[PDB]
RNA sequence: GCGGUAGUAGCAUGCUAGGGAGCAG
RNA sequence: UGACUGCUCCCUAGCAUGCUACUACCG
């Protein structure tokens, strides 16, 4: 906290990797043997050898991921398009990347029009398209890191909020695992820069044996390895016309972050009935179970949701450090005290402030999160819980204590002030008491910066529980953003669920004998997915009939909506599926002579196959 | 599947038993036929099953070892490629200015952000518009980072040559404006 | 892990584990080699050893395959499968083998621990890849033998031409002269530091090297054993006499360096190789120099076998050929750096086979075939792939330092493949013109091996002397001494005034060191001392045993001196063959 | 007379591996 | 040029378990 304030005086060219000259068989290299953080000060590597013989495979991998050689063997660059610090240009040309439009499925559009759709004055219309971008879009989108400013925190209050958050994250287990227990799916994805010139992640997960991976992972508990992050543009459907960009992290960072965090990440995504709902599905009655869990037994229930403007470009560094420290608290037996600090330093040097490669040039990332590391959503959930806790603390500590009728709450406020500003060490009894109070009067359900809260209403009116105004104030003074209350909702009737959670609305329908909650999407999104595709081979329905089956699975609960076009969407999808099947069979029987059969294929255009996906019985 | 060790015995016993049956002998020979053929087929059963299990096991082993060999070959070639890339990028370090600024350090360590700033030979500037252009690289030589640079070439967003005589206020709206200027260090490195 | 087997050239994945060089063996070949020989270890992509925990068996005929690993009789699962069956080992490409019948000779090559003459007989009597494998494993075993020696513990130095140096405990004194190079590396605190390329004189330690270092503490003199790389090209390429002179350009004029050099070119321009069959000082030097300007537009390579024999390699090249046309290749040991190092484009490169800048040519010259093995021929054929080349050298010279053989001497037919290639079908070239030499060597080596194709060019005044003295031999260490040399040098310089400035052939280098300590004569090496001979030389007794005197060590020693060649009859020599003047000692 | 065992065929259930596709943060 | 997770549908291959069936052996 003090280093953050003091680092704003010193010049910005004295931060980052520290390099020196080493000799390998009489030839000189330039490698990084330390780091200078704005928050953590000066860090020196522990195992550095100047004179050495011919190097091995993992040394080659480490030296090929360091930005030192790439920056030192490049040209100077002065870029006036952005205000962020610039390092070097790797080539003699600047690359401009564009985004192409979508492909039009005319047959589906004609079929939909021939059934009374897209008429004037209708309540269902297309507002999801593929937007195109011009040459200078990647740099324009990268220039949004100017909203990240150095922020000092109230340390005596953060040191209590972190205890409450750790109490929230208490029902799991974690630790370190060996290289043979790591689970990777889709090994056919990119490996980052400069490793994308020779293959995908399969090549590097096959060429490296198990003890090589173990030695590489054990190397990062005594040294710091800075890497390079590549920025890519997305090609997907959306409702707004701004460019979207994701970050491609290097393989040397992901390979070790998996071994560090995967056990805890898998343990979190396997628990039901907790605050974090990552891993729970919405089919087979999952949505109803989540909604019933979040309602708990609150006394005067209302519902509330909020929004984070520029969530990843504006999150201060201190909260990211806090999230990493909270996640790394499960290593009390497998790791020493220096190993944990060096792991934290490696994480900070790789995914918090490092060189990014936009276009064909190297830039310096000021701060924030790089969406695309191995621990994105869980860290976002920790950050969301931290913000909710500090909002509750600010709401309770800023109330006239002479007007609180209940004496228990008055004593709670007195003890809260004493534990914040008059106590130096942790007091577990009051932490447990405050955690119980929060869980009784303020219930949460969190999924990576999306949240729904069921709170006591009279307590919030009297000021003993956080409100929207408290969230606005906390965001203003701790996140450097303004949160307009036009993107937040409030629901005073519990028979209708949250107004929006994970882009889905909620309706209470009668199925069987009882009443359950079902989610339904926006009809415009489903129709836009039907009519606008990436690829040309998806404008011929017979080649892929399984797209429309999934799209009709997503659009089933629209048949219980009181509005009439909403069910017509599902019926139109079923008729199109039947038409595509008939087209395929006849269109194949005609020129060729192969005769097709309709055995157990009619299930796809009858509603009973889709009705079974929202009824609690858990198949496959 | 036809020349198994027990096949000869099984077939010979079957042929002899069926010849005895075709001889029309008493029921005792028929009972002996039935017992002998039953036990013969029973003993042929495992000899026909175990061999088929073993062949599939051997085939799986061969496939696994082949894929291991392919993985090793790929590892060797990627190692060669990485070594070549490193040794190729080594040859542009300008080993006199770099040595001159390394020796001035009190322990050999220097920040990475000041190596291109003091040892690079070429500079690239990207200019949004003309107002920014006339404040940064006006003329033929300009000063930046406490050094003197002289212009060598100017291209546009389409990578076509542009002469400085036509970068004016009137002619500004006729150029693909993300201009890229290339300069050399004067009196120092190139 | 995948390649061709040394006999069938078929694809395999099996490596024999009981052969020091780990050759690639075909599955049927693997079975034949493992059955008829106590070579019971086979390597694959994974080793063929029992993986049962706590177990240790390294056979191949004993293991059973089960599950995914390999198991033995004591741990075979119910689902087991023997690896060694059907006379064919289990490995990749098992269905695309052809086998071979040359397994007995391959077994003999593999099993031969290199003891007797038959070792080299069968080394030179086999098919091509077996020749390559035998040469590789011969150099491997000799380098292992010489690395099985101690480290020269040195902590101080007296002065120049003096040294105190100690070997290890249980290790004997290594061989003496530069034939076994002494190149060591000391340590200061953390790594190794340079010492110098040296060689020792006696046991007083004079320095016959070419540098002087601040030698004292922590010094480690060692005969550096080097890892041997595998061969690529065969020992020789079968020649075919061309009709077109492709690339070769006989100039309009005649660059008349030598007269018969025109015929030289005439028959070396068409066949894929040749050889300069040169008696000492008989055009063995500058015929290539004449070829340099008669064929100036031809890429011409020059090489030898040792860094010592570069005299004629380097002198006349700069002496008469143009300055720029020459080029120098030297690792950086101490040798002639007269031309330009670090130059890839040139038409006349002069070096040794130690290290060259990888390129191909169309004309090469290669010196010192007598002490050249098939390994050196293969490496020069691999590094340089040319159209024609000449191997300078003569069978009437010394063999390579093949200290491996002890029973039978290695004769001309056993030098290398080429050295008998020109012995059976005849030499590519045969000269008969001695540049500067009386007819003593003419008579001697023409009655012995030259078949009298060269005759008297310079007159025979019979000033050379050979006496009736015999000598007495005594062994002390791996070098011996001679009392009828300590006394005999004086007894032979008693009154004859002509051989006081003669050169001392050294069958025993320690004896030459003692002679230098007592009376004083220059030390003259035997093997790598051709062309360094002066005008006047003494052939001394120095031995009677089978160390040096059967035929081919004195064929060049008789040519060291020109007029006054004192070659006394030492032992069972070629006494009753010629006429020689004699003076009886008092 | 009943049971056990050994193969063979059809059917059902849950995992692992491979491929194609959909949604969400 | 194509990041990190979560859930779901379809197709094929293998393994394990269970149900039924057909012969044969044994008591
Ligand atoms: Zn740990
Ligand atoms: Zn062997
Ligand atoms: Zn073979
Ligand atoms: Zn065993």
């Amino acid at each position: 906290n003090f280093n953050v304030l003091f680092s704003t005086v010193f010049p910005p060219t004295s931060f980052g990797p520290l390099v020196r000259k080493i000799f390998v068989d009489g030839v000189p290299f330039v490698v990084s043997t330390g780091y200078h953080f704005r928050e953590l000060g000066v860090v020196h590597n522990q195992d550095v050898n100047l004179h050495s013989s011919r190097l091995s495979f993992k040394e080659l991998l480490v030296y090929a991921a360091d930005p030192a050689m790439h920056a030192a063997s490049g040209n100077l660059l002065l870029d006036k398009r952005t205000t962020c610090f610039s390092v070097a240009a790797l080539t003699n040309n600047v690359a401009f990347q564009t985004v192409k439009p979508g492909n039009f499925n005319k047959d589906f559009y004609d079929f939909a029009v021939s059934k009374g759709f897209f008429k004037e004055g209708s309540s269902v219309e297309l507002k999801h398209f593929f937007f195109a971008q011009d040459g200078n879009a990647a740099i324009s989108d990268y220039d949004y890191y100017r909203y990240n400013l150095p922020t000092m925190c109230d340390i005596r209050q953060l040191l209590f909020v972190v205890e409450v958050v750790d109490k929230y994250f208490d029902c799991y287990d974690g630790g370190c695992i060996n290289a043979n227990q790591v689970i990777v799916n889709n090994l056919d994805k990119s490996a980052g820069f400069p490793f994308n010139k020779w293959g995908k992640a399969r090549l590097y997960y096959d060429s490296m044996s198990y003890e090589d991976q173990d030695a590489l992972f054990a190397y990062t508990k005594r040294n710091v390895i800075p890497t390079i992050t590549q920025m890519n543009l997305k090609y997907a459907i959306s409702a707004k016309n701004r460019a979207r960009t994701v970050a491609g992290v290097s393989i040397c960072s992901t390979m070790t972050n998996r071994q560090f965090h995967q056990k805890l990440l898998k343990s979190i995504a396997a628990t039901r009935g907790a605050t974090v709902v990552i891993g729970t599905s919405k089919f087979y009655g999952g949505w109803h179970n989540m909604l019933k869990t979040v309602y708990s037994d609150v006394e005067n229930p209302h519902l509330m949701g909020w929004d984070y403007p520029k969530c990843d470009r504006a999150m201060p560094n201190m909260l990211r450090i806090m999230a990493s420290l909270v996640l790394a608290r499960k290593h009390t037996t497998c790791c020493s005290l220096s190993h944990r600090f060096y792991r934290l330093a490696n994480e900070c040097a790789q995914v918090l402030s490092e060189m990014v490669m936009c276009g064909g040039s190297l830039y310096v990332k000021p701060g924030g999160t790089s969406s695309g590391d191995a621990t994105t959503a869980y860290a976002n959930s920790v950050f969301n819980i931290c913000q909710a806790v500090t909002a509750n603390v600010n709401a309770l500590l800023s109330t006239d204590g002479n007007k609180i009728a209940d004496k228990y709450v008055r004593n709670l406020q007195h003890r809260l002030y004493e534990c914040l500003y008059r106590n130096r060490d942790v007091d577990t009894d009051f932490v447990n008491e405050f955690y119980a109070y929060l869980r009784k009067h303020f219930s949460m359900m969190i999924l990576s910066d999306d949240a729904v809260v069921c709170f006591n209403s009279t307590y919030a009116s009297q000021g003993l529980v956080a409100s929207i105004k408290n969230f606005k104030s906390v965001l203003y003074y701790q996140n450097n953003v303004f949160m307009s209350e036009a993107k937040c909702w409030t629901e005073t009737d519990l028979t209708k669920g949250p107004h929006e959670f994970c882009s889905q609305h909620t309706m209470l329908v009668k199925q069987g004998d009882d009443y359950v909650y079902l989610p339904y999407p926006d009809p415009s999104r489903i129709l836009g997915a039907g009519c606008f595709v990436d690829d040309i081979v998806k404008t011929d329905g017979t080649l892929m009939i399984e797209r429309f089956v999934s799209l009709a699975i997503d659009a089933y609960p629209l048949t219980k909506h009181p509005n009439q076009e909403y069910a017509d969407v599902f019926h139109l999808y079923l008729q199109y599926i039947r038409k595509l099947h008939d087209e395929l069979t006849g269109h194949m029987l005609d020129m060729y002579s192969v005769m097709l059969t309709n055995d157990n294929t009619s299930r796809y255009w009858e509603p009973e196959f889709y009705e079974a996906m929202y009824t609690p019985h858990t198949v496959l | 599947f036809s020349s198994l060790p027990s096949y000869a015995a099984f077939a010979t016993a079957q042929e002899a038993y069926e010849q005895a049956v075709a001889n029309g002998d008493s029921e005792v020979v028929l009972k002996k036929l039935k017992k002998s053929l039953n036990v013969a087929k029973s003993e042929f059963d495992r000899d026909a099953a175990m061999q088929r299990k073993l062949e599939k096991m051997a085939d799986q082993a061969m496939t696994q070892m082949y894929k291991q060999a392919r993985s090793e070959d790929k590892r060797a070639k990627v190692t060669s490629a990485m070594q070549t890339m490193l040794f190729t990028m080594l040859r542009k370090l300008d080993n006199d200015a770099l040595n001159n600024i390394i020796n001035n350090a009190r322990d050999g360590c220097v920040p990475l952000n000041i190596i291109p700033l003091t040892t690079a030979a070429k500079l690239m500037v990207v200019i949004p518009d003309y107002n920014t252009y006339k404040n940064t690289c006006d003329g033929t030589t300009f000063t930046y980072a406490s050094a003197l640079w002289e212009i060598q070439q100017v291209v546009d967003a389409d990578s076509k040559i542009v002469q400085l005589s036509e970068i004016s206020m009137d002619n500004s709206p006729n150029l693909a404006w993300p201009l890229i200027v290339t300069a050399l260090r004067a009196n120092s490195a190139v | 892990a995948v390649g061709a087997c040394v006999l069938c050239n078929s694809q395999t994945s099996l490596r024999c584990g009981a052969c020091i060089r780990r050759p690639f063996l075909c599955c049927k070949c693997c079975y034949d080699h493992v059955i008829s020989t106590s070579h019971k270890l086979v390597l694959s992509v994974n080793p063929y050893v029992c993986n049962a925990p706590g177990c240790d068996v390294t056979d191949v005929t004993q293991l059973y395959l089960g599950g995914m690993s390999y198991y033995c009789k004591s741990h075979k699962p119910p689902i087991s499968f023997p690896l060694c069956a059907n006379g064919q080992v289990f490995g990749l490409y098992k269905n695309t083998c052809v086998g071979s019948d040359n397994v007995t000779d391959f077994n003999a090559i593999a099993t031969c621990d290199w003891t007797n003459a038959g070792d080299y007989i069968l080394a030179n009597t086999c098919t091509e890849r077996l020749k390559l494998f035998a040469a590789e494993t011969l150099k491997a075993t000799e380098e292992t033998f010489k690395l099985s020696y101690g480290i020269a513990t040195v902590r101080e130095v007296l002065s120049d031409r003096e040294l105190h140096l100690s070997w290890e405990v249980g290790k004997p004194r290594p061989p003496l002269n530069r034939n076994y190079v002494f190149t060591g590396y000391r340590v200061t605190k953390n790594s190794k530091v340079q010492i110098g390329e040296y060689t020792f004189e006696k046991g007083a330690v004079v320095y016959r090297g070419t540098t002087t270092y601040k030698l004292n503490v922590g010094d480690y003199f060692v005969l550096t054993s080097h890892t041997v790389m595998p061969l690529s090209a065969p020992t020789l390429v079968p020649q075919e006499h061309y009709v077109r002179i492709t690339g070769l350009y006989p100039t309009l004029n005649i660059s008349d360096e030598f007269s018969s050099n025109v015929a030289n070119y005439q028959k070396v321009g068409m066949q894929k190789y040749s050889t300069l069959q040169g008696p000492p000082g008989t055009g063995k030097s500058h015929f290539a120099i004449g070829l340099a300007l008669y064929y100036p537009s031809a890429r011409i390579v020059y090489t030898a076998c040792s860094h010592a024999a570069v005299d004629a390699l380097c002198e006349k090249a700069l002496k008469y050929l143009p300055i720029d046309k020459c080029s120098r290749i030297i690792p950086a040991v101490e040798c002639f750096d007269k031309f330009k190092v670090n130059s890839t484009l040139e038409q006349y490169v002069f070096c040794t086979v130690n290290a060259l800048p990888e390129t191909t040519a169309d004309i090469v010259v290669f010196d010192e075939i007598s002490m050249a093995t098939n390994y050196d021929l293969s490496v020069v054929n691999a590094r340089l792939r040319a159209k024609h080349y000449v191997y300078i050298g003569d069978p009437a010279q010394l063999p390579a330092p093949r200290t491996l053989l002890t029973k039978g001497t290695l004769e001309p037919e056993y030098f290398n493949s080429v050295c008998r290639l020109m012995k059976t079908i005849g030499p590519d070239m045969f000269l008969g013109t001695c540049r500067r030499c009386p007819a003593e060597i003419v008579d001697t080596v023409s009655a012995l091996v030259y078949d009298n194709k060269l005759k008297a060019h310079k007159d025979k005044s019979a000033q050379c002397f050979k006496m009736f003295y015999k000598g007495v031999i005594t062994h002390d260490v791996s070098s011996a001494i001679n009392r009828p040399q300590i006394g005999v040098v004086r007894e032979f310089l008693t009154r004859n005034p002509a051989w006081r400035k003669a050169v001392f052939i050294s069958p025993y280098n320690s004896q030459n060191a003692v002679a230098s300590k007592i009376l004083g004569l220059p030390t003259q090496t035997v093997d790598s001392s051709q062309g360094s001979e002066y005008d006047y030389v003494i052939f001394t007794q120095t031995t009677e045993t089978a160390h040096s005197c059967n035929v081919n060590r004195f064929n060049v020693a008789i040519t060291r001196a020109k007029v006054g060649i004192l070659c006394i009859m030492s032992d069972r020599d070629l006494y009753d063959k010629l006429q020689f003047t004699s003076l009886e000692i008092p």
